[PDB]
C-alpha cells in the first residue's frame, strides 16, 4: 500500500522461543504474518498517540537458533518440548509439540504519519523501542539487552532525501547496520511463472507442486543438480476463506464478540531469503497487508518489491 | 607345481645414506674434515616463456603479450663460495649380504627353492661380478650425477671402517676410471673383494665414499631435488626445491643407490649406450624407455621365474642381473 | 532382507561427485543432498600440505567414484550407513503399502 | 554477486569478535585487510589507526578478491583466446566495482 | 616417420656463477684481491605518486588529498664506498662441451637424427662463429648490466684457470669492444678458440672472468633484484630487495647468462637493435616484443623441426641459432 515517509528501524531484537512451527507444510523461521501483526499491535499501542501510522515491516534474522534435534539413524528431525504441568489426577498431559526458535531479528518499519514533524525522530523511535520491550514477536518474549557492551539503539530514517545521492547514502548507512542478517522478502511471480514453465513442461500442474519443485533439491541425469536462483524457501503467504463471514456475536467461542469471524486456511506461496544489499532500495521490502474480504484471501506480502 | 609366491619382500643391501655436499680447496683434500657445508639458498629468477606453442597460442599479439607478463619465480640453488672449487660429496655405503633371503614370503617351498637357486649362484660364481661393477660405481663417482659432468677433476677416496677406524683406505681417480668400461685393476679389486665378502656375509663391510670434485669457484652444485607444495601465488611460486638435511645439501640416498647399481651391460639393446642400473623392466627415467620389456625374455620376472620355478637358469650375464636385482630389493609379487 | 544396493539408493544422495580437468574427485555431503549450492553442506577436509578439498582419489569416471565414495561410507561413515537403512526400509514398507 | 555478498556477510559478522584484534602483535597478518574487517580500532586508537583508513579508504581489497576469484576459473587457453575471458572479466568487474563500492562508504 | 619427441631436456652449457660485486679503487686493480665486497643497505625512500591517472583520479581536491599522504619503502641499496671509484664484478664460466646431446628424450631415433644433425654442423662448421660471439660477450662487459652505462672505462680480465692457476691470461677494452659489432682481433681469436674447445669437447674450460668498471666514488652499483613476499605493513614496505651471497652483492648467475648470449644478429627484424639473447621465440623482456614469432618461419621450433625431421637444413646463421638455442639448454618438447 501507501509508501512510508520514514522508515524507522529497530534493531537487532532477541526473541527465545518464537513458533517455529510457521504454518501446517512449513517449519522455521515465523511467518511473515507475525511481524505485520506485531507492528500493527505497535501501530494500535504506541501508534496510535505519537499521532503516526506504522505500516510495513522488513524481516533480517541476523541470528536463528531453532530448538531442534536430529535423531539417531533418522535423517530428518525433530523438535525438543517443554514439559507441560500435570492434569488434576495427577498424570502426564498429552504431548502438543511445538517448535521453539532463538531469533535475533531486527525491523524495518514504515512510518507515516503528521506526527514526525510534531516529535523528535529519536523520541518516536525511543518510544517504539520502550514498547516492543514489553511485548512478544512470534509467541517469544523479546529480550531487552541489560548489561551488555552497549544497547543497540534505533535510527528512524526519513526516507524523503533532499538528493538521490544522500538518499542512497542514508540506505547504504543502514544496510551496514542491519548487514549480518537476510532480508526476507515474496516472489509470488516468480512463483507463478515457474508453474507457467511447469505447465509447458507438464499439463495439468498445480502451483503448490511449482512450489514444491521451487523447494526441493532436483537431481537430473546427464548428474548434476538443478541450480535455484536464490534461498527460495516457502513461505505462509495468508489466509483463504473456508466458511462465509459470521456476525459478531452468532459465532460460538470467539476472541471477542465485536469482531466477525471467519474460518480460514492457510495460504503458502514462495519466499526468498536475500541480503539487504541486493534491493538497492530499502523502502522496498516491508510487508504489508492485503484483505480483499469480500473474497476471503486474508494476505501478506511484500509490493514494491520487484 | 611350486607356483609363484604372492608376496616377495627383499630388503635392500648396499644401504647408503644421504650424501652431504660440502666444499673448499684442492690440496687441501686432506684436511677436508672442518670443510663448511655447500648451503641451499634462494634466488628469484624471471623467464620468458620458451616452451613450444599448440597453434592456438602463436598469434603474435598474444605472444607478445604473453612475454609482456612473465613468470617470476623463486629457486632453492646450491653453489660453491667464491673461494672453493672443489665439491667433497660424503656419505657411507654398509653392504649388508644375506641377498636371497626375503624379509616376507608366502609359499615357503618357492623360499626354499629360491635359496637353493641362489646359493647355487653363489657357489657357482660368487658376487665378483656385481662386486667388481659395484666397485666401479663406487671409484668413477657416479654418485656425483651433474657435480662429475664437467669437473676438472674427481677423486674417490674409499676407507673400510672397522671398529671405529679406517682399516684399509682406497683412493682413485674417477676420471680415469670412466663411466662405461669396467676394466680390471689391481686396488679395484681388492675393493671388490671387500665388496664380494660384504654381500656373502663373511664380513661387516661399512664404506666411508668420499669423492672431491673440481669444478670452479662459485659454480653450481646439484643436490638432489624435492617436490613442491603449490598452495599460493605463482610469482612466490618456489619453482625448484632442494635437499638439505640440517642447513647442508644433500643428495637422496636413493640417488646415490640409483648411481651404484649402475652395473646393467646385458640388455638386449646396443652397448654403446653403456650400463643402466639394475631395475626389474631395466628401465631408465632420462631415455623414456624401458630395456629388458617382457615382450623380449629378458625382464627380471620371466628370467627370475624361469630360474626358480622350471630351471631354466640363464646365461651368466641374465644372472648377475637377477641377483643384482635381488641386492637391489623391491616388491615383487602379484595380488 | 534388505538388500545393500537398496541402501546405496539412498547412500548415494551423500556423496558428491565434483569435476576436475583430470577425472572425477568424490567427496561426502553431511546434509544428504549431493553437494546442492545453497542447502548443501559439503564436508572439506585438511590434509597434508594445504589441501582443502573433497575427501576423495581423483578417478577416471565416476563410476569408479562413486564406488570408491560408496565403499568409503560403508567403512568408516555407519551413521549415514543407518540412515540410508532406514530410510530403504520405509521405501520397501512404502511399496508394500503403495 | 553471491560470492561478493558472502565476502560482505563474512566482514559484516566479524565485527562481533573484539574491538582490537589486529592490534595482537605479529608480522604477517593481512596488513591491507585489516583495514577492512576490523574498524573498532578506531574507537581505541582516536588519532593513529582512525585518520589511517578514512583518507586512504581502504578499498584495494577488491582487486586482491578478484586475484582469489580468478583462481576459480580453469587454466584453459580455448577459455582464455575467445570471447568468453573477456565477458567474464566484464561482468566479474562490473561486480567487484559494486563490491568495491560498498566498501568505499564504511565511514558513515 | 620422424616425429619430434615428447621430453627434449638439453642441460646448460656455458655454466656462470653468481657475479659478486667487489669495491676499490683504479689502478690497484692488479691487487684487486682483498678488495671489500659491496654491501647490499637499506635505506628509506619516501614519493609522491607520479604515475598516470585514470580519469576518476584526476579530480584536483582528490590528486591534493592524495599527494598529502606520500608513501614510505624501505629500499635495498648498493653503493660503492665514499672512497672507491671501481666495481669489480668476478664470476668464473665452465663451457661445457656435448651441446647436442640431450639430458632427457623419449625417441631414441629422434634423438640420433638430432646428434647426427648437430655433428654435421659442427663437421662443416665448428663452434667458431658462436665462440667468438660468446668472447665477445666476456671482452665486452655485458654482463655488467647497468654498471656499464656510465662508466668511464670497463676493463675485463680472463684467465683460463688450469689445474690451479691461470693458463693463458686475457686483458680487454670492454668500451673499444662494442656492444653491437662481432668484429675480428687477435686476443679474440685466442679466446674465441678457447671457448670453441669448450664446447667441442676437446678440452676443459674454465675461465675467471673479471670486470673493473670506473663508475665514480661512491656511486651506485646494480645488483640483481630478489622479489618480495609483501606480508607486512605499507610504511616498512621493503619495495626493493637486492641480491647478495654473503654480505656481498651479486648479480645472479641467469643475468649473466642471458648477457652472454646476446649473440643472435640474425633475427627477421633489423639488426639496427643490435644482438638479442639467443631464445626459442627471441624475445626481449625489455621491449616486450618477440622476435622470431612462430608466424614466420625463424624461430627455435620451426626451425630445429625442418632441421632434423624433414631434413631442411636453414641458412647458415639461423642453424648457428638453433645451435646457440641447444647450448642455452631448455625444456624442449610437447606435453
Amino acid at each position: 500500500v501507501t509508501d512510508p515517509e520514514a522508515l524507522l528501524l529497530l534493531p537487532r531484537l532477541s526473541i527465545q522461543n518464537a513458533n517455529a512451527i510457521s504454518s501446517p507444510l512449513t517449519w522455521g523461521f515465523p511467518s511473515p504474518g507475525a511481524f505485520t501483526g506485531f507492528v500493527h499491535a505497535l501501530q494500535r499501542r504506541v501508534g496510535i498517540s505519537l499521532d503516526i501510522e506504522l505500516d510495513g515491516v522488513g524481516i533480517v534474522c541476523h541470528r536463528f537458533e531453532a530448538q531442534i534435534s536430529q535423531p539417531a539413524g533418522k535423517r530428518t528431525k525433530v523438535f525438543n518440548l517443554t514439559r507441560n504441568p500435570l492434569n488434576r489426577d495427577g498424570s502426564t498431559a498429552a504431548i502438543v509439540e511445538e517448535g521453539r526458535a532463538h531469533l535475533e531479528v531486527s525491523l524495518l518499519l514504515g512510518v507515516h504519519g503528521d506526527g514526525l514533524d510534531d516529535h523528535p525522530a529519536q523520541e518516536i523511535a525511543r518510544q517504539v523501542q520502550e514498547q516492543a520491550g514489553a511485548m512478544r514477536l512470534a509467541g517469544g518474549s523479546i529480550l531487552p539487552w541489560c548489561n551488555e557492551r552497549f544497547p543497540a539503539p534505533n535510527a528512524e530514517l526519513l526516507m524523503l532525501g533532499g538528493s538521490d545521492e544522500q538518499r542512497r547514502k542514508n540506505q547504504r548507512r543502514l544496510t551496514r547496520r542491519l548487514l549480518p542478517g537476510f532480508a526476507l522478502v515474496s516472489r509470488e511471480a516468480l512463483l507463478q511463472q515457474h508453474l507457467e514453465t511447469l505447465r509447458t513442461t507438464l499439463p495439468e500442474a498445480t502451483t503448490l507442486d511449482a512450489l514444491l519443485d521451487l523447494c526441493r533439491i532436483n537431481f537430473e541425469p546427464p548428474w548434476q543438480v538443478r541450480d535455484k536462483p536464490g534461498w527460495l524457501v516457502p513461505i505462509p503467504a495468508g489466509y483463504n476463506a473456508l466458511s462465509p463471514l459470521y456476525l459478531p456475536g452468532e459465532v460460538r467461542n470467539a476472541r471477542d464478540r465485536e469482531t466477525p469471524l471467519r474460518f480460514v486456511e492457510n495460504l503458502f506461496g514462495l519466499g526468498e531469503w536475500l541480503s539487504p544489499h541486493r534491493v538497492a532500495a530499502l523502502s522496498d521490502l516491508l510487508w504489508y497487508h492485503h484483505a480483499e474480504p469480500d473474497k476471503g484471501l486474508y494476505r501478506w506480502s511484500t509490493p514494491r518489491f520487484v | 607345481i611350486l607356483s609363484t609366491a604372492s608376496v616377495l619382500a627383499f630388503e635392500r643391501k648396499l644401504d647408503p645414506s644421504d650424501a652431504l655436499m660440502s666444499a673448499g680447496a684442492w690440496a687441501q683434500r686432506d684436511a677436508s674434515q672442518e670443510w663448511p657445508a655447500v648451503t641451499v639458498r634462494e634466488k628469484s629468477v624471471r623467464g620468458t616463456i620458451s616452451n613450444r606453442l599448440k597453434t592456438k597460442d602463436r598469434d603474435p599479439a598474444k605472444l607478445d603479450a604473453s612475454i609482456q607478463s612473465p613468470n617470476l619465480q623463486t629457486v632453492d640453488v646450491a653453489n660453491l663460495p667464491s673461494d672453493a672449487d672443489t665439491l667433497k660429496v660424503r656419505f657411507t655405503l654398509r653392504v649388508l649380504g644375506g641377498a636371497g633371503t626375503p624379509s616376507a614370503c608366502n609359499d615357503a617351498a618357492y623360499r626354499d627353492k629360491l635359496l637353493q637357486t641362489v646359493a647355487t649362484y653363489v657357489n657357482d660364481q660368487g658376487f665378483a661380478e656385481l662386486a667388481r661393477r659395484y666397485a666401479h660405481n663406487l671409484a668413477n663417482a657416479r654418485f656425483l650425477w651433474r657435480n662429475r659432468v664437467g669437473a676438472e677433476a674427481v677423486e674417490v677416496r674409499i676407507n673400510h671402517i672397522r671398529q671405529g677406524e679406517v682399516a684399509r683406505a682406497w683412493r682413485f681417480d674417477a676420471l680415469a676410471i670412466g663411466l662405461r668400461d669396467f676394466k680390471a685393476d689391481a686396488e679395484l679389486d681388492a675393493l671388490a673383494e671387500l665388496i664380494a665378502s660384504g654381500l656373502s656375509g663373511s664380513g661387516h663391510v661399512l664404506l666411508e665414499v668420499v669423492a672431491f670434485a673440481r669444478i670452479g669457484d662459485g659454480q653450481e652444485v646439484f643436490p638432489s631435488q624435492e617436490l613442491i607444495l603449490d598452495k599460493g601465488d605463482k610469482k612466490g611460486q618456489k619453482s625448484k626445491t632442494l635437499y638439505s638435511v640440517r642447513d647442508a645439501a644433500a643428495i637422496h640416498s636413493q640417488k646415490i643407490g640409483n648411481a651404484l647399481r649402475t652395473i646393467d651391460t646385458w640388455y638386449p639393446d646396443e652397448d654403446g649406450l653403456g650400463p643402466i642400473a639394475v631395475e626389474p623392466y631395466g628401465s631408465v627415467t632420462s631415455q623414456g624407455k624401458a630395456y629388458r620389456q617382457p615382450k623380449q625374455k629378458l625382464d627380471f620376472y620371466t628370467l627370475l621365474d624361469n630360474w626358480v620355478l622350471r630351471d631354466e637358469a640363464p646365461a651368466v650375464e641374465q644372472q648377475h642381473y637377477v641377483i643384482a636385482n635381488l641386492i637391489r630389493g623391491g616388491v615383487f609379487g602379484e595380488a | 532382507t534388505i538388500s545393500k544396493t537398496d541402501i546405496d539408493c539412498y547412500l548415494q544422495t551423500y556423496v558428491v561427485i565434483d569435476p576436475v580437468s583430470n577425472g572425477w574427485q568424490w567427496g561426502i555431503d553431511e546434509n544428504g543432498v549431493g553437494g546442492a549450492l545453497h542447502h548443501g553442506r559439503v564436508e572439506m577436509v585438511e590434509g597434508e600440505n594445504g589441501y582443502f578439498g573433497l575427501r576423495g582419489a581423483t578417478h577416471p569416471t565416476e563410476k569408479e567414484a562413486m564406488a570408491a565414495a560408496l565403499g568409503y561410507l560403508w567403512k568408516c561413515r555407519q551413521d549415514l550407513v543407518a540412515i540410508a537403512r532406514n530410510d530403504a526400509i520405509e521405501a520397501e514398507k512404502y511399496r508394500a503399502k503403495a | 554477486a553471491q560470492i561478493c555478498d558472502e565476502a560482505l556477510q563474512y566482514a559484516a559478522r566479524l565485527r562481533e569478535l573484539e574491538p582490537g584484534w589486529s592490534a595482537t602483535p605479529g608480522c604477517q597478518l593481512h596488513d591491507a585487510e585489516q583495514l577492512w574487517l576490523d574498524p573498532l580500532r578506531a574507537q581505541t586508537d582516536e588519532t593513529f589507526l582512525q585518520r589511517r583508513l578514512r583518507g586512504d579508504w581502504p578499498a584495494e581489497v577488491g582487486n586482491r578478491f578478484a586475484n582469489w576469484l580468478n583462481r576459480a576459473v580453469s587454466s584453459d587457453s580455448q577459455i582464455l583466446g575467445s570471447p568468453e575471458a573477456a565477458q567474464w572479466s566484464q561482468e566479474l568487474s562490473k561486480e567487484l566495482t559494486m563490491f568495491k563500492e560498498i566498501l568505499e562508504d564504511e565511514r558513515d
